[PDB]
């Protein structure tokens, strides 16, 4: 059955990136997920919240 | 052939005495003046823990007893 | 077997008497790690009991 | 022990870099020397990518061989002169020594076999505590969940409330190590009454954590009840000058400042490990609360009022709320034409419904998945 699966996989592809991924092949997961997104915002905001208000100080 | 019946009665008390579960909200209250002819098997941490004494009053107590009676 | 008064089957356990006596005594089941200030003794005890048993060949 | 601090400083070195090549690294190395550690030196070098002095490694390994030799020998003498409670102890020094040598599998096995002995409670329990300790040290997870269950049983049977408190400190700190702050709230927050477990960290650190998580996941009247009015905090929360300043700023409706201290502490979290990348989850949330708390008394209020309060420009403020509104995490809605904001209250059902369906789906996906497996 495993062999059959493998065969199927082979047919579907090879593959280029898939091979690389396999080669690379860890870690955990923690608990739950979504949505990460970007970062360096909060302080950036404050950096701007200053600047903003500093601009508003400039105002 | 009379003792046999009692002993068990003790063992009965004994068995269901500690057989509970720690959760069984059931307290045991035993009253006796001659706190002496009591198999120690009774007064063991678990079956009979708190041991309480009832003095023959004195001065103060009597005042409460007297005042309460009168 | 009730009326046949032959063994129908052999039930499990018997209950032991010595165990029953021990239960009736109820003497705290105490593990070491709970008595500080009683080593020298313990050592002695070990010497007079533990060692004597562990390796009576000693 | 093994002393966590090694791990914390290690993580510190990992940081976004930051290099540096400051206190940290040489602090670590300094505690390699006196700790003749090894499994790091290759583990760390392979991680950080900066090895050197093949000689030092050899010296450390040598001395290690010396003492492992010695403890092995000691144990040998016991086998002929046991000494039940003794043997297990020399073992505790063995696997323990693996802790000083910070090798996981080794102390693991060593401890295990010591359980077959142990017999008592402090050895069969507290030893476990250390075994998991390693867990905290490596940054694992399961390795702990399975042992906190063990100790859980050992404590559920008998034991006392002295071990249960450390226990709740570990479990708690763990809960923080994930996104599970709610569970850490009560756990840690209740850990202030007692805290003999300085093994991990000090008392004021812990304090900052329990106050942090408290502020995060406690309600407003139970914040005032269990933290703002913390007899053990007042004497400590006066010892600090950051989280507290924020906590008060909230509770008392002094927003605009609250923000600044919030950013500050955020810039203090990314340094820790218990949060690591949670510094992004914490602040996100702490943004919402205030926005929430600000509106709750208004059926309508004007942006410039808010922006003015917090002391930011409108456009940025609008931009912020836009994050939380569509997610139904905030019951506001905005009108930009007139610069106004009105608040639509939510229905209880609407809350659960969204939560119930989410939970039900998670169970369904797991049910089916493993269904097919057992089906074939």
């Amino acid at each position: 059955e495993k062999k059959q699966p493998v065969d199927l996989g082979l047919l579907e592809e090879d593959d280029e990136f898939e091979e690389f991924p396999a080669e690379d092949w860890d870690a955990h997961v923690w608990e739950d997920n979504w949505d990460d997104d970007n970062v360096e915002d909060d302080f950036s905001n404050q950096l701007r919240a200053e600047l903003e208000k500093h601009g508003y100080k400039m105002e | 052939g009379a003792d046999r019946e009692v002993q068990r009665i003790l063992l009965e008390l004994l068995n269901q005495m500690d057989g509970f579960d720690q959760n069984v909200n059931v307290k045991v209250i035993m009253a006796t003046n001659r706190a002496d002819t009591l198999d120690p098997a009774l007064l063991r941490p678990g079956r009979l823990d708190r041991k309480i004494e009832f003095p023959l009053p004195d001065r103060r107590q009597k005042r409460l007893i007297f005042s309460t009676i009168t | 077997r009730n009326d046949s008064y032959t063994l129908h089957k052999i039930l499990p356990n018997k209950v032991d008497p010595l165990v029953s006596l021990m239960m009736v005594e109820k003497v705290p089941d105490s593990t070491y790690e709970m008595i500080g200030g009683l080593d020298k003794q313990i050592k002695e005890i070990k010497e007079v009991i533990e060692l004597p048993v562990k390796h009576p060949e000693l | 022990n093994p002393d966590l601090r090694i791990a914390q400083l290690r993580f510190l070195l990992s940081l976004p870099e930051h290099r540096g090549d400051a206190a940290v690294r040489d602090e670590l190395m300094a505690a390699v020397r006196d700790n003749n550690m090894a499994p790091y030196y290759e583990a760390l070098c392979k991680s950080l990518d900066w090895q050197i002095d093949v000689d030092l490694l050899n010296k450390m390994k040598k001395a290690n061989e010396d003492e492992l030799k010695r403890l092995d020998e000691e144990l040998e003498d016991a086998e002929k002169n046991l000494g039940e409670s003794e043997i297990r102890d020399a073992m505790m020094a063995k696997a323990e020594y693996l802790c000083r040598i910070g090798d996981k599998e080794g102390a693991l096995t060593a401890f295990r076999k010591t359980y077959d002995k142990t017999v008592a409670l402090g050895h069969r329990l507290d030893i476990v505590f250390y075994l998991l300790r390693i867990g905290l040290f490596y940054m694992d997870n399961d390795l702990i969940t399975r042992n906190t269950e063990k100790a859980k049983s050992l404590i559920e049977e008998g034991g006392d409330w002295d071990r249960r408190n450390r226990l709740k400190v570990y479990q708690g700190l763990y809960c923080v190590a994930i996104r599970d702050f709610k569970q850490a709230a009560e756990l840690f927050l209740d850990t202030v009454s007692t805290f003999t477990s300085y093994e991990l960290m000090d008392y004021k650190t812990f304090v900052t954590y329990t106050v942090y998580v408290s502020m995060i996941a406690l309600e407003r009247p139970d914040l005032r009840e269990k933290v703002i009015k913390g007899a053990e905090i007042l004497e400590v929360l006066h010892s600090l000058p950051a989280v507290r300043q924020y906590l008060f700023s909230l509770y008392e409706c002094r927003y605009s400042v609250f923000f600044q201290s919030l950013a500050v502490v955020e810039q203090e979290m990314k340094k820790d490990w218990l949060f690591a990348p949670h510094y992004r989850y914490y602040v996100r949330e702490m943004r919402i609360h205030a926005y929430s708390q600000l509106l709750e008394s208004y059926r309508s209020l004007t942006l410039g009022y808010m922006a003015e309060a917090f002391g930011v420009g409108v456009e940025f403020i609008d931009q912020e709320l836009s994050r939380f509104i569509a997610a139904g995490r905030l019951h506001c809605k905005i009108d930009k034409v007139n610069e106004i904001v009105e608040t639509n209250r939510p229905d209880s059902k609407n809350w659960q419904y969204q939560e119930t369906i989410k939970k039900g789906d998670l169970l369904l996906n797991r049910v089916q998945k493993l269904s097919r497996v057992i089906n074939m």
